[PDB]
């Protein structure tokens, strides 16, 4: 168990420091530069070079803040989102948990808290926007998050997260639900808190928002906890809204397709964060309320409506 | 007719978002009454066995329930099987 | 041109797709050759429970067939 | 309300500005700017050296749109000494400084595409950037700060074979512009953002003093090339 | 027109 | 007062899960429900003030069911018996209560 | 497709509760006479326990009637070891 | 399982907090320390009552919060042998949480 | 884990002291969302897993959404933690002590109630059923849309109502 | 038994929390809301612990009234923290007359 | 021997600080264009990986563009002083180094020098992208050649 989690968790901050570093690369491929390839073999030592050396940065005791909710922050911020990791299905999961989408849901609307903690701790008005508008982020992103993995998964009809690997083996999930998985997207482009829907680390709208008084360290830990979210509901939605092929015999086949199929999806997720220009939260929590909320009860009620529409209701 | 159709002609020109919102909640609406698969999910979640069913004492008045299970006399779902 | 992206992404890649088939064959491994039964609900855990006394080591994962009677 | 400082150092300030707001909410109330964050004293400095040393301010002042002051400067210096330019140095005069309407209108929609959050024109249009800033560097040597435009005409000529590299740029930077356009203007976030926000009235664009792209967004026709007609 | 809609 | 609206009408709106031993979500059984059908059952027609005479041993039966303070009691009572007999020395170490017993199946 | 996958995974589950509904007297014959060994394995063990302490009968229950009271996880396998009371008690929820 | 890589990933966090403070040098001073807010003295407490807008669409984030709770339980609620009865009734909780938004959309409490 | 859902629970006395001690309600809301987190693994641990995980979704959003309200409302210009007073610090000195003065006299002076310490771990659920399939409680809570349908509506009217209310209130 | 003692301190301390008033009405409502928090853990681990499904959505209604009454509570005090500035208790002096 | 370790393990950790280097997103200046210039795809900042990151926090080095004046010379040092203890100075442009324009005027600050610790100096009003990528090249190999656990181990 203990050499699975090494394997588990080892590779992942590993391969969330190198989604930093392609990050980087595709963002400035769309930018038309080259990326970061003096540093290293085509460029493969700059951000582990970041997680070094903000290690003997100088971390930040302020005369405002209340240093134990100040340093209590960042650890649950990291703990938040690499154990939110371990209900992740994969081929077979870590943690067999019976209703686990509802435990990512809940973990997910903890990540929007460690954030508010930070921008009150920090004891800064640019904190406080940033806190507040955290705040604006969770009454805009957490009811349609909610609807959209409530409707689609009354198609599975089960919470347990193994049971969406054995229902789309043959055909994905896209195909039966289209609207969804575009909203999806964009929702949680709200809760991975990206440069569409990035309302609350912005350098153009604050001083980069609820990483104000955060160096060092701590500030490596919400960067840590941010791309990991990153790589975690690109994988949520590679895992739902889309069906790789299945061989009971053969899982590792079905591990590089999640590969090709996730990569493209980070890379589309790369992609739609460094194209759009980035959002205000008026039209934010009027665009989601006013249109998308409607849309997504409608497609739930349509989703009410399949199940005695045609062929029973799904397995348990 | 004509006024009520052009406003709604010129909702799903500006602001489709509602109107189509509404359009599908109508056909949520409209379905169960012309849905011909709409009286089979409840007899399916009746013929699932979550759990024991009781099986009942003999008694010899009438075989309105079977004697012995693998036998296709009886309650079947061969109907049920074939969809 | 567009080359210089693909061995970041490779060297990522290798790091993505380590950990469900490192799981999948640590699972093997772990449970007599099987998979790790999935305990959905309590049916499954009292069969899980039946097998760990029927093999009698204490252990689920060898079971006995038809040559134990 | 609190009165908050919006700080020179938020890069949505352009460095600079102290401006302190009494907000209440985020609905904000009134934005009072104090400027003077980059005070240098250039109208004291002018009067204590000659005129030619007085040029190269202006390469400074607008320092995103260069050639266009030293145009401005060397035309008040030359009606005031009654001087008419020669009409092949009046052609540079104005191909420089349409190069140079070029950069502030880069820099604009740049800065505005990086203070709403498309950080991509902040990189896309400096390439083209950089390539109208070869062209600084052929003409004078430095790529911002050119003290091209003397009074009297411009310095020197310009290096031979520049027209047709100036060509080569403009049938290029075409597309670009449209590519810009069709990423940052039929899109729906620029759409939601920048629709009836920051109104002003036609009135109060003639009675605060805007001028210029202010008084062509209000919709009134002053340019000030064809209806004062210089160079 | 339609089409436009 | 009671005013009896679902009485007056007939239907249930919340009579339906008013005791333990109601009907369940495919009929998986709370725990004395057999105990609680009996206490139900004793005292239909006989009256709240009568059923506490009438049917003391069967709610006593039920509660004692239901809160199992005497079999805790008497589970507390066998341990500390057992603790105090280990530290005398009359108890054998149990080979059914010490992990090395034989699993049934 | 998702109404195909639907009516044969409904199938498929009536199939696998089939076998569950065939298999549960197998489980219960195994489950009353376990029941039984390990509270006649408590009974044995209470005559040794206390048989010194007074007023106090081997094999009471203080349920009043005599109908079978179902057996407790307290009152089933308390007299065990803790491994094996947690492995019982905490057995389903904390295989996680 | 799930607590003890709850305990092992706050652990591991704990000791990344702990390589964080302890490895550079210990060095502070009160200009250093002092609160951002672009490099200037406290014009005001950040603790002070901040009289913000969305107030009413943040109440409406509660009701729509609990709404989408009892909203959960539906893949179980599917499963039972009432299915009209929880249709008809399911579409008359969904159909009215709709319509308090479109109250509020035609009230402006979204604004 | 035998003293597993005890100490929890202790923890969550320890939580409802420091939220009971009532600091500046940011510190209220902190020790809030940790007593429900205590509580989400209270139930959790029984066996039914949808109520606590779903209480503590609920309780996260709408611990966020008064957090964000007591950092725009109610705040002052020198914030009470909880050992900013040594009044709250010492009453949580003095509640901790009296905490290890109830387990102690629940323990080892009489010994008499039906509170038990000696209990642990075995009254903890008193009987799960080990064969059956539908023992999860989901299909438990979904009981209100089939059969407690009354109190279903009761609730959605409620909140159809309490729309009602807050845009009456508001403006 | 003792997880229910100790919830019932955790309740009675509650209830000591809510009888008294320091600072804000604001953690009032946080003491009302922790003091509904433990009456849910309580009705949760009687209704698992009877193994009855049928009073399981209990909790649901005593959530849903409790979040209700909390946001009730929330309009309320934006209504008297935009009339008073501060929501503190001990300006509310005026009904006395 | 472990002289030789202590200074692989120095220029190890200052590996990481030369290569990843995070800059401030400054201002303040006619100068501080070319900031953006570095910034811009012919002379790149991330392909030698640098980051504008606008917090002094997440920031490792401040790039004082140009212009220097007497209002905002204390909102330079209230920055700079919270900008935490790895810190290094670039000073871009002559009104960086010594007041270069407007250095007998009122309301200037005479150079960088006068108020912050500056590690670097680049000449230019117009420092050119290739001036400053040499600039940011030249105090990464002098933070690299600094030896900060070799003077720890003969202390
Ligand atoms: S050195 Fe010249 S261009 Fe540079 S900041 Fe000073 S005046 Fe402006």
């Amino acid at each position: 168990f203990f050499i699975n989690i090494l394997t588990l968790l080892v590779p992942i901050l590993i391969a969330m420091a190198f989604l930093t570093l392609v990050e980087r690369k595709i963002l400035g491929y769309m930018q038309l530069r080259k990326g970061p390839n003096i540093v290293g073999p085509y460029g493969i030592l700059q951000p582990f070079a970041d997680a070094m050396k903000l290690f003997m940065k100088e971390p930040m005791r302020p005369l405002t803040t209340s240093m134990s909710l100040f340093i209590i922050a960042p650890t649950l911020s990291l703990t938040l989102a690499l154990s939110l990791w371990v209900p992740l299905p994969m081929p077979h999961p870590l943690i067999n948990l019976n209703l686990g989408i509802l435990f990512i849901l809940a973990t997910s609307s903890l990540s929007v808290y460690s954030i508010l903690w930070s921008g009150w701790a920090s004891n800064s008005k640019y904190s406080l926007f940033g806190a507040l508008r955290a705040v604006a982020q969770t009454i805009s992103y957490e009811v349609t998050m909610a609807i959209i993995l409530l409707s689609v998964l009354l198609m599975n009809g089960s919470y347990s997260l193994q049971t969406l690997i054995t229902t789309q083996e043959h055909m994905w999930l896209l195909l039966p639900a289209w609207p969804m998985a575009m909203m999806w997207f964009i929702s949680t482009l709200a809760e991975t808190n990206r440069a569409p829907f990035d309302l609350t680390e912005g350098e153009s709208e604050l001083v980069s928002g609820f990483n104000v008084e955060y160096a060092a360290g701590p500030f490596a830990l919400f960067f840590m906890a941010e791309y990991t979210n990153i790589i975690l509901m690109n994988a949520l939605t590679t895992i739902i809204f889309l069906g790789p092929l299945y061989y009971i015999n053969l899982p590792e086949l079905y591990s590089t397709n999640f590969m090709m199929e996730a990569l493209l999806l980070s890379s589309t997720f790369l992609w739609i964060r460094a194209s759009y220009p980035r959002f205000r939260y008026d039209q934010l929590m009027h665009l989601l309320w006013k249109n998308f909320l409607p849309l997504t009860l409608a497609l739930c009620m349509w989703h009410i409506s399949l199940p005695i529409f045609t062929a029973g209701v799904p397995p348990y | 007719a004509g006024r009520i159709s052009a406003f709604l002609k010129n909702a799903w020109a500006k602001e489709p978002v509602l109107v189509v919102s509404f359009s599908v909640w109508g056909l949520a609406i409209i379905m169960p009454m012309i849905s011909p698969y709409t009286k089979y999910a409840s007899m399916i979640n009746k013929a699932t066995p979550y759990n024991y069913p009781v099986p009942v004492r003999d008694d010899g008045n009438m075989p309105d329930v079977p004697s012995h299970p693998q036998d296709p006399l009886g309650p079947s779902l061969d109907w049920l099987k074939n969809l | 041109m567009w080359f210089e992206i693909l061995p970041g992404l490779a060297i990522m890649g290798v790091c993505l797709v380590i950990p469900g088939v490192s799981t999948a064959y640590i699972h093997k491994f772990t449970n007599g050759g099987k998979e790790k039964r999935v305990a959905r609900v309590q049916y499954q855990w009292y069969l899980m429970e039946r097998d760990r006394r029927i093999s009698g080591v204490n252990r689920y994962y060898v079971s006995k067939g038809l040559e134990n009677i | 309300n609190m009165t908050l400082n919006f700080g020179p150092q938020h890069p949505a300030a352009h460095g600079v500005l102290r401006l302190v707001l009494e907000l209440s909410g985020e609905m904000v109330r009134k934005c009072d700017p104090h400027i003077g964050l980059l005070h240098r004293g250039t109208e004291k400095l002018i009067e204590y050296k000659t005129y030619l040393q007085a040029l190269p301010y202006f390469d400074r002042l607008d320092y995103v749109s260069m050639m266009c002051n030293e145009q401005a400067y060397s035309i008040a210096v030359e009606k005031l000494l009654n001087i008419q330019p020669p009409p092949r140095a009046q052609w540079i005069r104005v191909l420089f400084g349409e190069i140079t309407r070029i950069l502030n209108h880069i820099m604009a929609v740049t800065t505005h595409a990086l203070d709403i959050g498309a950080m991509t024109p902040f990189f896309w249009m400096f390439e083209e950037r950089e390539k109208m800033f070869e062209f600084y560097e052929r003409v004078s040597g430095a790529r911002m700060h050119a003290a091209y435009i003397r009074p009297g005409g411009v310095h020197q000529d310009l290096p031979l074979g520049l027209l047709d590299d100036i060509y080569e740029f403009s049938k290029n930077f075409s597309l670009r512009i449209d590519e810009v356009e069709e990423m940052l203007t039929n899109n729906r976030i620029w759409r939601n953002r920048t629709v009836d926000i920051g109104v002003v009235t036609a009135e109060d664009a003639l009675n605060y003093g805007f001028s210029g792209v202010m008084l062509r967004g209000s919709g009134i026709q002053w340019d000030l090339r064809k209806t004062q007609p210089y160079d | 027109d339609m089409k436009s809609a | 007062p009671f005013l009896d609206i679902q009485k007056k009408l007939g239907i249930s709106l919340d009579r339906h899960f008013m005791f333990l031993s109601a009907e369940q979500p495919y009929k998986n059984a709370a725990r004395c429900h057999a105990f609680e059908k009996e206490w139900i059952e004793c005292a239909h027609g006989i009256g709240g003030t009568r059923a506490k005479k009438e049917c003391k041993i069967e709610f006593d039966d039920f509660e004692e069911c239901l809160l199992r303070y005497k079999t805790m009691r008497r589970m507390h009572d066998i341990k500390k018996q057992r603790e105090k007999l280990m530290k005398e020395g009359k108890y054998t170490p149990p080979p059914h209560h010490s992990g090395r017993e034989e699993p049934r199946p | 497709r998702m109404m195909r996958w639907n009516q044969e995974r409904r199938r498929l589950l009536i199939e696998d509760l089939e076998a569950r509904i065939a298999l549960m007297p197998l489980f219960q014959a195994e489950k009353d006479r376990r029941t039984l060994q390990i509270l006649r394995e408590n009974l044995e063990e209470e005559a040794i326990i206390m048989k010194d302490v007074p007023n106090w009968k081997v094999g009471e229950s203080v349920f009043h009637t005599t109908r079978w009271v179902p057996p407790l996880i307290g009152e089933m396998y308390g007299l065990r070891t803790k491994e094996e009371m947690s492995n019982a008690n905490f057995g389903f929820t904390w295989y996680t | 399982n799930l607590y003890t890589v709850i305990f092992i990933n706050i652990l591991l966090s704990l000791t990344l907090i702990l390589v964080a403070f302890w490895l550079p040098q210990m060095n502070l001073y009160s200009e250093k320390a002092n609160p951002y807010e672009c490099g200037f003295d406290p014009t005001s407490s950040a603790r002070l009552p901040f009289s913000m807008k969305f107030f009413l669409v943040a109440i409406t984030f509660l009701l729509f919060d609990l709404e989408i709770a009892l909203l959960l339980p539906l893949p179980w609620a599917i499963q039972t042998i009432k299915t009209s009865t929880m249709m008809i009734m399911a579409f008359i909780l969904v159909t009215i949480l709709s319509l308090g938004l479109a109250y509020e959309w035609t009230q402006k409490g979204l604004e | 884990m035998n003293n597993y859902i005890f100490v929890l629970s202790s923890l969550f006395l320890v939580g409802c002291l420091g939220l009971a001690l009532k600091p500046s309600p940011i510190y209220g809301g902190l020790g809030l969302i940790v007593s429900g987190f205590v509580g989400c693994l209270m139930v959790l641990g029984f066996g039914g897993s949808f109520l606590g995980l779903m209480v503590f979704l609920i309780y996260l959003g709408g611990m966020l959404v008064v957090f964000g309200y007591t950092t725009a409302m109610a705040t002052e210009e020198y914030p009470e933690t909880w050992g900013s007073n040594w009044l709250i610090l010492g009453f949580l000195v003095l509640g901790v002590i009296m905490e290890v003065f109830l387990i102690c006299v629940l323990n080892y002076y009489d010994e008499v109630g039906v509170i038990n310490l000696d209990g642990l771990g075995d009254w903890l659920m008193y009987e799960v059923d080990d064969v059956g399939v539908m023992l999860e409680g989901g299909i438990g809570v979904a009981a209100m849309y089939s059969c407690a349908t009354w109190m279903m509506v009761v609730a959605g009217w409620s909140l159809f109502a309490g729309i009602f209310i807050i845009i009456e209130i508001t403006r | 038994p003792s997880t229910f003692f100790n919830l019932t301190m955790a309740f009675s301390l509650s209830l000591l929390g809510t009888l008294m008033f320091r600072s804000h009405l604001m953690s009032t409502l946080l003491c009302l809301e922790g003091m509904v928090l433990s009456l849910f853990i309580m009705t949760s681990v009687t209704s698992l612990n009877s193994n009855s499904m049928s009073s399981m959505p209990i909790p649901i209604t005593i959530l849903v009234f409790a979040a209700c009454e909390a946001a009730v509570g929330l309009a309320l005090l934006v209504k008297v923290s935009n009339t008073y500035g501060t929501d503190y208790v001990q300006n509310l002096n005026l009904l006395q007359c | 021997r472990a002289e030789y370790v202590v200074t692989k393990l120095d220029d190890l950790i200052n590996w990481a600080r030369r290569s990843s280097l995070w800059p401030m997103t400054f201002g303040l200046a006619c100068c501080a264009v070319e900031m953006m210039h570095m910034a811009a795809p012919r002379y790149d900042m991330d392909r030698f990986g640098v980051v504008f990151r606008a917090s002094p926090r997440q920031a490792d080095v401040m790039i004082v563009a140009g212009t220097l004046t007497n209002k905002m010379a204390p909102a330079l040092r209230k920055v700079y002083d919270q900008m935490p203890e790895p810190r290094y100075v670039v000073s871009m442009g002559s009104c960086a180094n010594g007041g270069g324009y407007y250095h007998y005027s009122y309301s200037v600050v005479r150079g960088c020098d006068r108020i912050v610790p500056v590690d670097i100096y680049v000449p230019g009003c117009p420092p050119t992208a290739e001036a400053l990528l040499y600039g940011i090249l030249q105090l990464q190999r002098k933070i690299k050649r600094e030896q900060k656990l070799k003077i720890w181990y003969r202390r």
